[PDB]
């Protein structure tokens, strides 16, 4: 019998006044349910999340949906706990909202199922497990120069329209079936038609019945886009910490989470930081990203796609997120403009597993030599631009001759890109990639045209394509 | 608790009325301070709190309100009530008022002048109002009353062929618009389980777009370029070409010049394109609040047809002016600016709008809504803030060079939104265009082997001459595919590049004369006709052609 | 042949333009008539308002006081 | 060819000008007729408006009151 009242409504932010000594704790969830009294009113069904205590029995909360129709004076109800979400085997093969309600019109989850709160602290120092194993993807530029870890955090940075979604779909297709465990896909602030396409692609391929999906997308208010990654995180944490399984976690764009936080913080009444961001960028990012770890029971392999605003890699959000990743992949627009696909930058992409004792000794030397020749070619771009190729030494011309071939051989044809171009798509194991780049570095294929190296799987295909070209 | 009456009421009657209102409102006691205002001779007008109960003199003015048997003998007069407030601040287009206790967020309020406004912020003892109109008639101390409705626009088929403003008021002077339905400006988008993949083509009539960057019904394609690259011409040609296709077009002009809007409407009326077009306008001299609601009014007008099973197409002539108007409005409210002084929700402003375009599923009816936003760049910089904001929302882009730039113009959904006849012939044309584009980069001054000297230059030059077009002359898809098929199959290689345009015109004339079976087979099957017959027809035309 | 066809097409387009102009002029005349009728109705309504106001002023308010009190009580009950 | 096209264009322009001039003449006649009808209806519907004003005042609240109201309306108009 404890009730609140609406005091202010300023966009996505509401203020509620309670009785003395009956305030809700921070992160609690409140409900508004209102039926129209006359013709000048509408029907309201809304949930709010407590954010601040302001004094004088007043709390400031964030709305999870649209606040149009709210009236100063409507009463509010305290649930007594944060947002609770259904977990277990009942969520496998379903699509969910931010609040945990299914949106695939296949029925209603029973009210007696076990539910877990969205907010919780991170695992402590005396529980984590540290070890490095290698995960195979079938991508040459990823396998060679920046291999993935089997239990860590992987990031794919990119601008706008450079190929984050295609790479994500290719990785899903290659990996999620081979994993043979459980997977979770969370989509925050992305196109709705992309999620519609992915749902049907998964249903056709059959990866469903071992996957749970959560969607909060471009058209949703900031409060919903803020707290969607936490729902998928809770769903994966249940499996890891209760069944000792190995879980995959995909996040469609982790930048939208901080962007929505920035939109909310302005109306919360906070002094802006640099470039207008919120003062609490790093704290929120760390609070999200420290729950995605591998403890002694199970592991969580997380692959995340990160957006770069205005093609600026020194923005506060990409710069802050760079520090949580074990392997990174940077996509550049200049490489995509030349037709090279994927557009991974071979010098700015890093992996912690590129060590002589982890991948081998031949792999390490091949990768280092390839990177060295690419850097040397990068150093000579200005003088080639102004003077030309006629004012170079023989060794420099040889360096350019091999560097163009290497840069073209880093490209590939994908299975999911078949509908664009027409080629069926390719898959290359590690040893074949190392062998091919070793042969390229030895001058074995120095006589073929430089165009025969584009969009092929292996080097025997390079030979066949050169043969069909009349050489 | 103040009453206005023609004559000083008896104290007993005042006590009775006060007790009645005390019982009704919920107070134990109530006292009335009657006045001696003589203007209201009809009856008593009560003002208690922020509520007013009218007298009888207003009924006479209400008689004018009932301009509309004989008015049902002046119909009937009733005690109308209203909730009011008073203004305490006004300047730069934003007001601020007392009162208005039971007002909702997003509601429409009406000033005593006659202008309308939005209720934006409901504070503890304040309401922030955004004025949608001229604010030089509003002064502190004025009275503002509620309407009881969230923001909405009038919708219907009576809007077809009319020019209106973002609130649905006609501006062409042809009389009132007789609609009978409304739709809220802010509405949710279709869900994940409400859509389906795009599988139908939208024919613009321009060869370069229809062959290289196809567009489907239900897609969101962006047209981007500098000023003075002529994107309004592309929009007008696309709207004109939909004469036969069962499509409804909507044109929204944001921040343009009213003279150019006038001439564009005149161009549309000439070609008979006003039987299926609605025009929404907000010129450069209008307030920023009105410049910012126009796309939402347009989409609200389109969704009425979309949710009935029909197909709609909407054009936003500049989103880069909506963005500037919103930045201006938000900076006057003292909100911390971000990059390039734009607010934090400038991405939300556009993403919430372009996510209402969809291809509905067959359980919902099967309607569609295509969108064509415009963005204007400075010195061809495609990596700015707003251009990258909108590139990451749509399903492709068309970059116009200061002439489509095929190195940056792409279409994702398109490709499945093409007919088979054009899908068979587009690939060769794309390869020839690429071949010329890269060859010319170095072969400006340099000898080449006969292969790269002719097959890599003459074919590209002929296709570049073929891809040109003229204003307000769209082309049917059958003629388009026939000329592209001839070019890719190998004719025109002995025709001078100065005669290809006349060759194409005479080929169209020959087709319209003696190619009825070819054209009907294409129109009926959506596949290429017999190759032998096509070659025979082309050979006959080449024989009758007078090469100059 | 082709020149005569182009001449016929030009003639047909000019005829269509002239017909559209004629339809526009007819619609303009109809709109003028509708506006004139609306203005006449507005003038009649204003004159009716003025004459009704004068008549109501001339009418006795002795019973109008009781009528106003009763109507106020009825409105209080209704609201 | 060019001469025939020019002749066709000139004839089309002449036809368009004739149609526009005929529309203008019809518009002038319609304007005169509408003005005359407006004046006549102004008189008739002014008498009718006085009668309906008496009726509206009575409804909001016989022959003698109507005559007095008509005299008052005439005085106001004068
Ligand atoms: N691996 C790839 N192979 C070929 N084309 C690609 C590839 N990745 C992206 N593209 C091009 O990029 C476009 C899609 O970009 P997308 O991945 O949707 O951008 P975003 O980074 O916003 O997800 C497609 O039209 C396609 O032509
Ligand atoms: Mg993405
Ligand atoms: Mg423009």
């Amino acid at each position: 019998m404890t009730r609140g009242r609406v005091i202010q409504v300023m966009g996505p932010v509401v203020d509620v006044k309670f009785e003395n000594g009956h305030l809700p704790a921070i992160y609690n969830a409140l409900k508004i349910q209102h039926k129209a009294r006359n013709e000048n009113e509408v029907d309201i069904d809304l949930t709010l999340e407590v954010a601040l205590h302001l004094g004088d029995d007043t709390v400031r909360t964030i709305a999870m949906a649209s606040t149009d129709g709210l009236i100063r004076g409507m009463e509010v109800i305290d649930t007594g706990a944060p947002i609770s979400v259904p977990v277990g085997e009942v969520t496998l093969g379903r699509v969910f909202n931010v609040l945990g309600e299914p949106i695939d019109l296949e029925g209603d989850i029973p009210a007696d199922a076990r539910r877990d709160p969205i907010h919780r602290p991170a695992p402590k120092f005396e529980e984590l497990a540290t070890e490095v194993e290698i995960l195979e993807t079938g991508i040459k530029v990823v396998d060679l120069l920046a291999p993935y870890i089997k239990g860590g955090k992987i990031g794919l940075f990119g601008g706008a329209g450079v190929g984050k979604t295609v790479l994500i779909q290719e990785l899903i297709h290659n990996i999620a079936q081979e994993h043979g465990g459980i997977s979770v896909f969370a989509g925050v602030g992305e196109r709705t038609r992309e999620g519609n396409d992915l749902y049907h692609e998964m249903k056709d391929s059959g990866v469903i019945s071992k996957t749970a999906m959560v969607f909060g997308q471009m058209n949703e208010p900031p409060g919903a886009r803020m707290r969607v990654a936490l729902t998928g995180l809770t769903m994966a944490e249940y499996f890891r910490d209760e069944q000792g399984q190995d879980v995959l976690l995909f996040i469609d764009n982790i930048f939208r989470f901080t962007q929505a936080g920035s939109e909310v913080s302005a109306l919360l009444g906070r002094m802006p930081s640099a470039v207008g961001y919120q003062p609490t960028l790093a704290t929120e990012m760390g609070q999200l990203q420290e729950r995605i770890t591998s403890t002694a029971k199970g592991s969580i392999t997380s692959i995340q796609a990160i957006y770069v605003p205005a093609d600026d890699y020194t923005d506060p959000a990409p710069a802050t997120t760079f520090s949580h990743l074990d392997a990174t992949t940077n996509l550049e627009r200049k490489l995509a403009e030349m037709g090279i696909y994927p557009a991974v930058d071979p010098l700015a992409s890093t992996s912690r597993a590129l060590a002589p004792e982890i991948v081998g000794e031949e792999h390490y030397q091949v990768a280092r030599k390839v990177q060295q020749t690419l850097q040397r070619y990068k150093e000579l771009q200005d003088i080639i631009a102004i003077l030309g190729m006629d004012e170079l030494s023989d060794e420099d011309k040889l360096v350019v001759h091999r560097a163009r071939r290497i840069q073209f051989f880093l490209s590939q044809n994908f299975h999911v890109a078949e509908q664009f171009t027409g080629q069926p798509g390719s898959y290359v194991p590690v040893k074949e990639t190392v062998r091919g780049f070793k042969e390229i570095l030895e001058g074995k294929y120095d006589h073929l045209p430089e165009d025969a190296f584009r969009l092929v799987g292996r080097i025997e295909e390079v030979v066949e394509k050169a043969k069909a070209m009349g050489v | 608790a103040v009453a206005y009456s023609a004559r000083p009421l008896t104290d007993e009657e005042l006590r009775a009325l006060s007790d009645v209102f005390a019982q009704k409102v919920g107070k134990q006691t109530l006292e009335i301070e009657n006045i001696i205002d003589p203007e209201l001779i009809g009856g008593v007008r009560l003002r208690i709190g922020n509520r007013i109960y009218d007298g009888s003199v207003s009924g006479q003015l209400e008689r004018i309100r009932r301009q509309l048997k004989q008015q049902i003998e002046n119909y009937e007069s009733q005690i109308q009530v209203s909730d009011v407030g008073t203004v305490i601040q006004v300047g730069d287009g934003i007001a601020r008022a007392h009162g208005l206790d039971n007002v909702m967020s997003g509601e429409l309020v009406e000033f005593a002048n006659g202008v309308m406004g939005m209720a934006l912020n409901l504070e503890e003892n304040n309401v922030g109002i955004v004025i949608l109109g001229p604010y030089t008639g509003i002064k502190e101390g004025d009275e503002v009353r509620r309407t009881g409705r969230i923001m909405e626009v009038p919708v219907g088929e009576a809007l077809i062929g009319r020019v209106v403003n973002p609130l649905g008021q006609p501006v062409d002077g042809l009389g009132p618009v007789e609609t009978t339905e409304t739709r809220p400006i802010e509405s949710p988008a279709p869900g994940v389980m409400d859509r389906r993949s795009v599988h139908e083509p939208l024919q613009t009539g321009i060869k370069a777009i229809d062959a290289l960057v196809p567009i489907g019904r239900g897609q969101r394609e962006l047209i981007i370029g500098d000023r003075q690259t002529g994107k309004t011409s592309v929009a007008i040609d696309t709207i004109i070409n939909q004469k036969d296709q069962n499509m409804i077009s909507i044109y929204v002009a944001i921040g343009q010049k009213e003279s150019t809007v006038r001439t564009v409407v005149e161009t549309l009326r000439k070609h008979g394109a006003l039987d299926y077009t609605i025009v929404v306008t907000a010129s450069a001299s209008q307030p920023a609040p009105l410049l910012f609601l126009a796309p939402y009014a347009g989409v609200a007008m389109g969704e009425y047809f979309m949710y009935k099973g029909k197909h709609v197409l909407v054009v936003y002539d500049d989103l880069s002016k909506q963005a500037a108007a919103y930045r201006e409005l938000s900076l006057l409210l003292r909100r911390p600016p971000g990059r390039e002084a734009y607010p934090g929700d400038i991405f939300y402003l556009h993403s919430r709008l372009l996510e209402r375009a969809a291809k509905l599923s067959d359980a919902k009816g099967g309607g569609s809504l295509t969108a064509l936003p415009f963005v204007e760049t400075q010195a061809g910089d495609i990596s700015a803030y707003i251009p990258t904001n909108v590139i990451s929302i749509t399903d492709g882009q068309i970059f116009l060079q200061s002439a489509i730039n095929a190195g940056l113009s792409v279409s994702r959904v398109g490709g499945a939104a093409q007919i088979k006849a054009m899908k068979k012939v587009a690939g060769t044309l794309r390869l020839d265009l690429a071949a010329y584009r890269e060859l010319e980069a170095f072969a400006q001054f340099g000898s080449d082997l006969d292969k790269a000297t002719q097959a890599k230059l003459a074919r590209g030059a002929r296709t570049v001459e073929v891809l040109k077009q003229d204003l307000h002359q769209p082309i049917p898809v059958e003629k388009q595919v026939l000329i592209i098929y001839a070019l890719t199959r190998g004719f025109l290689d002995d025709i001078p590049v100065e005669d290809v345009r006349r060759f194409e015109k005479e080929f169209y004339l020959f087709l319209d004369q003696n190619g009825q079976h070819l054209l009907e087979h294409i129109r009926t099957t959506k596949d290429l006709p017999n190759e032998d017959d096509l070659n025979k027809a082309i050979e006959a035309f080449k024989k009758t052609f007078v090469v100059s | 042949k082709l020149a005569e066809e182009q001449k016929e097409q030009i003639v047909a387009s000019a005829r269509a333009e002239a017909e559209r102009v004629k339809e526009t002029a007819k619609k303009e005349i109809e709109r003028e008539k509708e506006q004139a009728m609306a203005a006449l109705r507005e003038q009649v309504a204003s004159l009716s308002v003025l004459i009704a106001s004068k008549v109501i002023e001339k009418e006795l308010t002795e019973q109008d006081q009781r009528k106003l009190i009763e109507a106020y009580i009825k409105d209080v009950q209704e609201v």
